[PDB]
């Protein structure tokens, strides 16, 4: 069980739409439906933040500019007029098996 | 699990082809689950005689 | 809003063992689940281990499998951490947090005789509150 | 859990006043457990007829 | 555990020397693991009866 983040380094110039994807693949024997996949937001300085919970779920307090969509294997985040707020690396951790991991994390600065 | 009601014991039993229905999904796993042909619409007794 | 307060930052020996202790406001632990997450400077964030707010399903990670035992206090009332074989790669902030868990069913037997045998396992959803973190250099 | 004996299913059935018995409590759970009349004497048996 | 099929209720039963096999091993524990005397051949009856 491994976790693909990409890309690695996202330069977006601000104002402008955002799209950040987290794979895996090894969803051996299954076993609930909605495979639980939750992403946060580690700004410098900062303790990481929760954005999605169960990838389609925003947490209290996000914007609406932060949306999370997939099933299944693949999944996407989607940001909407990216700002300098934003800045940081996305972590996407895994809630299916014992014992979970991090994401590897992508790197969004502004263009 | 056997009359002792504890400590199951694993067992294999080969069937034929027209004795299972089984159901169809995305599953990668090389052990494909499923049960008999007739087994969830009454009991089958066995035919312990001659 | 729950408050997490965690130990101050410990200098030690490569080799040696770190012990962190975190408590929570209200004993807000007797109610929802403990994690441990750790994170190298310039470094992704890594997963250590975490416990049942029940009690009764403890683990670790891969990783560290035999390398870290969590304990906590009667009551819950504090959650101690400790870590031992450190290294230089163990320099990290070592961070206490929340959270819950979905157990939900993954076998049944329906046991004709006596009571029904059900299995269970958790899974990880909830990570809401996160701790200030704990500073950990391993060196000489 | 029906005839397969591997897998349960929620089901909802509307009894009558008079044929439950509840244990009192202190719960402040919207929940009440409750049992049936009888079911702790003897098994009763339905009346699966005409 | 009883009629009641949600709970258990321990019970202690005094049987005799000629009536339990017990487990043979290297346990410490202060328990002695046992069987009845024949349960593992055939499903007995109780003289039920006078
Ligand atoms: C008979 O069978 C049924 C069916 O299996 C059994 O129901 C199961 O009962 C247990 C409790 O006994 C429930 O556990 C509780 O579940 C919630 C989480 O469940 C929510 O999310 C589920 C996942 O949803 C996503 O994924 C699915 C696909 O997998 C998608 O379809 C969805 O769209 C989502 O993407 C979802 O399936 C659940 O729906 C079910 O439950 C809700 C209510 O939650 C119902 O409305 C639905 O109709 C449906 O039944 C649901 O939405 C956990 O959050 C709970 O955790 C608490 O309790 C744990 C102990 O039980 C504890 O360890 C946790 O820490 C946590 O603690 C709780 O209590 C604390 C105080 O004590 C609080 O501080 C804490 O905040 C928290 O409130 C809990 O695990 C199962 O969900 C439920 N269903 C299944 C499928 O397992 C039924 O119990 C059986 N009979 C008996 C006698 O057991
Ligand atoms: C015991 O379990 C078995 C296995 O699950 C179960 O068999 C199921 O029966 C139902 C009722 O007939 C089947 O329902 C299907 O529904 C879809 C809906 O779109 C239909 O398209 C299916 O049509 C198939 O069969 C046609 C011939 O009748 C074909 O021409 C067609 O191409 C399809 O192949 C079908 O009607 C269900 O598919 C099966 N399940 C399986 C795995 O076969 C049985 O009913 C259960 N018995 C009980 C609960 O008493
Ligand atoms: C199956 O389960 C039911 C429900 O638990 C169970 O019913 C119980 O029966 C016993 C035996 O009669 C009740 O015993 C009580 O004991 C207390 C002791 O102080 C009495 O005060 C109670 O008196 C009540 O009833 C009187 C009329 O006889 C009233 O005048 C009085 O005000 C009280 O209301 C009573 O005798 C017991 O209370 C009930 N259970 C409940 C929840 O009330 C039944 O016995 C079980 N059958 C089995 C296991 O075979
Ligand atoms: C139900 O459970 C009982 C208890 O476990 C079980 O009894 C077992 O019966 C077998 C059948 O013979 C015994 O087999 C043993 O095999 C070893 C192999 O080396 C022999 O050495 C044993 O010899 C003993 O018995 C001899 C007399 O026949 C003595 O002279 C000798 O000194 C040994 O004491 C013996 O044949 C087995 O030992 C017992 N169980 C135990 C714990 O001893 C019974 O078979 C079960 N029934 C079922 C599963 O249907
Ligand atoms: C199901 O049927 C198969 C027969 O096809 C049984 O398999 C056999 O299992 C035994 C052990 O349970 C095997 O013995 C062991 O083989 C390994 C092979 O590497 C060896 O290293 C061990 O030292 C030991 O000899 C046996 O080879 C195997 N035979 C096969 C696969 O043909 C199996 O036991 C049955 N399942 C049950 C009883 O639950
Ligand atoms: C029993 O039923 C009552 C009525 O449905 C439940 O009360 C309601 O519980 C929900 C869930 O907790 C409350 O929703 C939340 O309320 C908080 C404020 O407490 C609010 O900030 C959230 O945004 C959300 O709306 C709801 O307010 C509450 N309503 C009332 C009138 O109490 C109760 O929880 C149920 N109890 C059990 C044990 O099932
Ligand atoms: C098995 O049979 C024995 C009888 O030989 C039962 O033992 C009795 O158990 C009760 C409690 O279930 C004991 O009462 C308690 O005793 C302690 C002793 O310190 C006292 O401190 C408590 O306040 C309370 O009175 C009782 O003494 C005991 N009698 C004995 C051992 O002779 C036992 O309950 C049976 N096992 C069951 C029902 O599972
Ligand atoms: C059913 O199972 C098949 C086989 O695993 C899945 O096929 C993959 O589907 C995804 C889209 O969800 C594609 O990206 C892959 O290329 C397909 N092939 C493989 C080998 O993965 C199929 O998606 C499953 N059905 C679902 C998830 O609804
Ligand atoms: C299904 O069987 C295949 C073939 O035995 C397994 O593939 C092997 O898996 C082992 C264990 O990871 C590896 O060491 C081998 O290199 C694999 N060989 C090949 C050709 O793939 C596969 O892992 C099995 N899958 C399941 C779910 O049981
Ligand atoms: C018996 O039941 C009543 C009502 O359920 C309980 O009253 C509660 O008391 C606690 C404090 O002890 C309060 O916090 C609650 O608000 C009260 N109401 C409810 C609904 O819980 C009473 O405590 C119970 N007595 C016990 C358990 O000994
Ligand atoms: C079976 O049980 C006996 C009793 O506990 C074990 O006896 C000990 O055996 C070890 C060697 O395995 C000796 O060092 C000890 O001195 C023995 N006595 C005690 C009190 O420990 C015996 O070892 C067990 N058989 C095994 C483990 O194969
Ligand atoms: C078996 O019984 C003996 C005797 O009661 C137990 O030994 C006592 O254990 C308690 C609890 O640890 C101690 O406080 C006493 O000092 C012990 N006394 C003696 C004489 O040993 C023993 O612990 C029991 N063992 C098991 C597995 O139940």
């Amino acid at each position: 069980v491994v976790i693909t983040q990409s890309p690695l380094f996202l330069p977006v110039t601000p104002g402008e739409a955002a799209s950040l994807s987290c794979k895996c693949s090894h969803s051996l024997q299954h076993s609930t439906g909605a495979n639980y996949l939750a992403w946060y937001l580690q700004r410098p300085g900062q303790t990481p933040r929760l954005l999605i919970h169960l990838a389609t779920h925003r947490a209290s307090g996000v914007p609406d500019r932060f949306s999370g969509s997939g099933s299944g294997t693949d999944f996407t985040l989607k940001i909407s007029r990216v700002e300098s707020d934003d800045v940081g690396t996305y972590y996407c951790m895994q809630g299916l098996h014992s014992p979970w991991t991090f994401g590897q994390g992508t790197k969004v600065e502004i263009k | 699990t056997g009359l002792k009601r504890d400590k199951t014991k694993e067992y294999n039993e080969t069937w034929y082809s027209a004795d299972l229905v089984c159901e169809q999904g995305n599953n990668t796993g090389n052990e494909s689950r499923c049960y008999m042909n007739h087994c969830n619409t009454s009991v089958i007794q066995e035919s312990c005689d001659k | 809003q729950v408050q997490l307060v965690q130990s101050g930052a410990e200098v030690k020996k490569p080799g040696s063992s770190v012990k962190v202790s975190c408590k929570a406001s209200g004993n807000s632990f007797s109610n929802h689940d403990v994690h441990w997450v750790r994170q190298a400077t310039g470094q992704g964030l890594e997963w250590m281990g975490w416990m049942s707010h029940e009690g009764d399903k403890t683990g670790l990670a891969q990783k560290f499998q035999g390398r870290v035992t969590i304990t906590r206090d009667s009551g819950a009332s504090t959650v101690y951490m400790e870590l031992r074989g450190l290294t230089a790669d163990d320099t990290a902030i070592y961070y206490c947090l929340t959270g819950s868990k979905h157990r939900l069913r993954d076998y049944f037997l329906y046991n004709e005789y006596g009571p029904n045998y059900e299995e269970w396992g958790d899974y990880l959803a909830t990570l809401d509150v996160w701790g200030h973190g704990t500073a950990v250099t391993v060196s000489s």
